[PDB]
């Protein structure tokens, strides 16, 4: 299936540590 | 006859013609026009299915979107908002102009009928929650342009509120019939403001605060670019810390296209020294990040950061010269 589907939709808080 | 999506893509007639033609069908049959507008956002995302009138009357936005992913009928990952070429670039422009003109034409009656806006915002919110990037990308852009259009409606209301207040005082300086009429119109315009802000609140808390931290770079860039528009166009309502915090938190984005949207959103604010008091806490908090972006590995990001730091320095107390203030206040 070629329809783009994102499992996780948002940036998690464990990677907003930038 | 052509569908609402296919008319905007072709871009033959003016977007106002399409908007006015839709409004006429809304006054003839609200459900038929809303079903066309619902399918407009579905098909603008690349989906080729069609929401049946029976689904619109018996299903929630949750199940409807689940059915439309089944009927997407695609042949690749592409969807209109990621298609290359100037043709789909004019589509994106026409798609955004349609959303703005739609609310502009509806801003004096239809927008307040508790049916159209509730139907549109509920659909865009559900689409902004779908894992399908085509639905989530297309509706987020549509919600951002919808919010800007609603901000313009709120600015017109305030202008109208002040003039209705001026008319009330002019009549009071002479109760009678006109005095009662002007009071009810003031009460009416205040209720309009509470509805428009309720809609803007639904879009911000329901879509923005989730999509500004979306996993896809351009979805974050779409949100950051539009919140800078709101703060520039309605600074009395949107230029404060509770809104700036989203731009400041996004300054550390891994993608240069998103960091550039943050800096360009701040730049249009900092070019107005009358907004520096509203930005003082933000400046103190994100001072170190902004100066660090002056040597960003992305050239466009660094150039805009240098441009931004230059405005901050020019509007500070250090840029105030003694001999100039002595020059203005002499004799």
């Amino acid at each position: 299936r070629k329809l783009i589907v994102d499992s996780v939709k948002e940036l998690d808080s464990k990677t907003i540590r930038a | 006859g052509g569908t609402l999506f296919e008319v905007v893509k072709l871009g033959k007639s003016a977007m106002q013609s399409v908007v006015d033609d839709w409004i006429e069908s809304y006054k003839q049959d609200r459900d038929i026009a809303l079903l066309d507008l619902i399918n407009f956002f579905i098909q603008c995302s690349g989906c080729r299915g069609t929401v049946r009138i029976e689904m619109f009357r018996n299903m929630q936005n949750a199940e409807i979107i689940r059915k439309m992913t089944e009927e997407f009928d695609e042949d690749s990952g592409d969807y209109p908002l990621t298609m290359p070429g100037p043709q789909w670039k004019k589509f994106r422009s026409n798609f955004c102009e349609f959303i703005g003109v739609l609310i502009r034409q509806c801003q004096y009656s239809i927008i307040y009928d508790e049916y159209m806006m509730d139907t549109v915002i509920s659909l865009l919110t559900g689409l902004s929650d779908s894992q399908v990037r085509a639905f989530r990308h297309t509706s987020t852009l549509a919600a951002m342009k919808l919010m800007t259009a609603l901000v313009n409606v709120a600015l017109n209301l305030s202008i109208h509120q002040d003039n209705t207040q001026r008319q009330y005082e002019a009549e009071r300086n002479k109760a009678n019939e006109r005095l009662e009429l002007l009071l009810q119109k003031r009460k009416e315009l205040q209720e309009n403001q509470d509805e428009i802000e309720n809609m803007m609140n639904s879009i911000f808390k329901g879509i923005f605060v989730h999509r500004y931290r979306d996993a896809i770079a351009e979805i974050r860039a779409i949100c950051i670019e539009e919140i800078g528009v709101w703060m520039k166009m309605y600074s009395d309502a949107f230029l404060n810390d509770s809104y700036l915090k989203y731009v400041g938190w996004t300054l550390h984005d891994r993608q240069g296209e998103v960091r550039l949207k943050c800096l360009k959103a701040l730049q249009s604010l900092y070019t107005n020294r009358e907004l520096f008091p509203k930005l003082e806490l933000f400046t103190n908090r994100f001072k170190d990040r902004i100066v660090s972006m002056t040597l960003d590995k992305e050239y466009d990001v660094a150039v805009e950061a240098i441009r931004l730091v230059t405005l901050i320095l020019h509007g500070s107390e250090e840029a105030l010269s003694n001999e100039d203030c002595e020059n203005v206040y002499h004799l």
